[PDB]
């Protein structure tokens, strides 16, 4: 059976989990999705809309 | 020149927030759709990527919004509705070349790379891994360099008044009244090319100001007058910001860092308009010294 | 907004890991099967040439609920004048598509 998942892996986001994939909801045919990254000591959440 | 020095010995990387948000658009994406991501997301500027060539290839900002919404006005009056479920890449195609900057390269070229191509939105784009790590303002650049610069040495033209210096522009204001319809507004911005318009009354005295920026709070109605419009105001607004002619650069300077606006409105003892300080002009001035 | 970690499913592990597999080969993409329940997947970009590496992993949320999660390897990939970040978006939009 697979491992539980890690606590502070968050399952949902309200508006270590670097580098992993969330997503909205998709409407309209439209997706979107989102992830943080690290470049050096710089973090960028970034959000692609795309149909 | 001390500005000069400091721009040159640092790089862009350094002017990048610990943490921020980056909003992508697929090209196919439709225009409407893209316009309500930047209000929802809050954000004035949104990288372009095109699927079928794996690469960034502009940028979509509320300039943009404003053509768009100008065209679809006229379009409208003549029974023309296409602006609706057109893609970006077909509006695109209706009608200027990726500019962007390693995070590498100095604060210099950043600033020269603004002014040469007459742009407000630089994207910091890795050569590495190719990701766009954030979009680069004159806001935020005037701010790190009155922040990270000492205060002496201080130069002698910092002590300069404007009306010694001539920096900004003092002829041709693009203005409009209290009773000006937004989308009179839209013309006069797409015309001009100018960020932000001077709202004057009967007397040619400045009551407000009317930003590009308070145009998109419409994409979440054209026939509202400017004064109506500006009354969504979002936030805290104590009146308009403005300066003298014998104000020195360093006040000046220090009153655009602390009040994070892109402008002034220069104006004599009246509060008659007489011309326009933009960061533009003054990161200008500052490169060239 | 509400944004959710990947994607939830309620077949069995098996039956997951199974269909991610089938996915995986639609596309074309290399994969590595580290434990039953975590694979690594390769990808060369048609147009950059560069590779882009991701993982899948799978966990137990529920009793009767199961999450598929996707990361990004930071391991030099990208940078083919794309974008490791956006092209990693893209191998996931895929495979989400390919599923569902
Ligand atoms: N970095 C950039 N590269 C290419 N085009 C841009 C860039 N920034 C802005 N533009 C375009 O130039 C025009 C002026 O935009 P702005 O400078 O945001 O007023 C708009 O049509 C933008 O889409
Ligand atoms: N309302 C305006 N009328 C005429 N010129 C302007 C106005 N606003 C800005 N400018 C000038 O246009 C150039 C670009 O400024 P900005 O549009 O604020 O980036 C600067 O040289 C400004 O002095
Ligand atoms: N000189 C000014 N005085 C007062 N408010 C301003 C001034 N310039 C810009 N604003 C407001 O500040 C916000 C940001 O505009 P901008 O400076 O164009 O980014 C907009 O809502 C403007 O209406």
């Amino acid at each position: 059976s697979p491992p539980i998942l890690p606590p502070h892996l968050l399952q949902v986001i309200l508006n270590v989990m670097l580098n992993h994939l969330y997503a909205l909801s998709i409407k309209d045919s439209v997706m979107v999705l989102s992830a943080t990254h690290r470049y050096k000591k710089k973090y960028v959440t970034t959000l692609l809309y795309k149909p | 020149s001390v500005y000069t020095t400091f721009m040159k010995s640092h790089r862009c990387y350094d002017l990048i927030p610990t943490s921020s948000k980056l909003v992508v658009f697929d090209t196919s994406l439709q225009v409407k759709k893209a316009f309500f991501a930047l209000v929802t997301n809050g954000v004035r500027a949104a990288p372009l990527w095109d699927s079928k060539k794996q690469s960034f290839v502009g940028m979509l900002t509320i300039t943009d919004f404003i053509n768009i919404l100008h065209r679809y006005y006229k379009s409208a009056l003549v029974q023309i509705y296409e602006l609706e479920e057109h893609k970006i890449e077909t509006w695109r195609e209706v009608y200027k070349p990726l500019v962007c900057i390693s995070p590498n390269a100095s604060l210099f070229d950043a600033v020269s790379s603004l002014i040469r191509n007459k742009i407000h939105r630089l994207p910091v784009i890795d050569p590495e891994s190719g990701n766009t790590l954030y979009i680069l303002t004159h806001k935020r650049i005037l701010k790190f360099l009155k922040l990270f610069i000492t205060e002496f040495p201080k130069p002698e033209f910092m002590s300069k008044s404007l009306e010694e210096l001539q920096i900004g522009t003092y002829a041709n204001i693009a203005m409009v009244r209290t009773t000006t319809p937004v989308y009179v507004a839209l013309g006069i911005f797409v015309q001009h090319r100018v960020s932000a318009l001077p709202v004057v009354d009967e007397k040619g005295r400045v009551v407000d100001i009317y930003s590009k920026f308070d145009v998109i709070n419409l994409a979440a109605n054209l026939d509202v007058s400017v004064t109506k419009a500006l009354q969504h105001r979002s936030h805290y607004f104590e009146g308009v910001l403005k300066c003298y002619l014998h104000e020195t650069l360093e006040a000046i300077i220090n009153r655009l860092v602390e009040a994070e606006v892109h402008r002034l409105v220069v104006v004599d003892e009246h509060d008659v308009v007489k011309g326009i300080v933009s960061l533009s002009d003054i990161l200008q001035a500052l490169v060239l010294t | 907004a509400k944004w959710h970690l990947g994607i939830r499913s309620q077949s069995r592990p098996n039956d997951i890991m199974a269909e991610v597999c089938r996915a995986i080969k639609q596309l074309d993409y290399e994969w590595k099967v580290v434990n039953p329940y975590y694979l690594r997947v390769r990808r060369k970009n048609p147009v950059t040439s560069t590779f882009s590496k991701m993982s899948l992993q799978l966990y137990q949320v529920d009793s009767r609920t199961y999450l598929l999660d996707f990361r990004s390897i930071d391991d030099g990939g990208g940078g083919g004048g794309g974008s490791h970040t956006i092209e990693f978006f893209e191998m996931c939009a895929n495979l989400i598509k390919i599923l569902a």
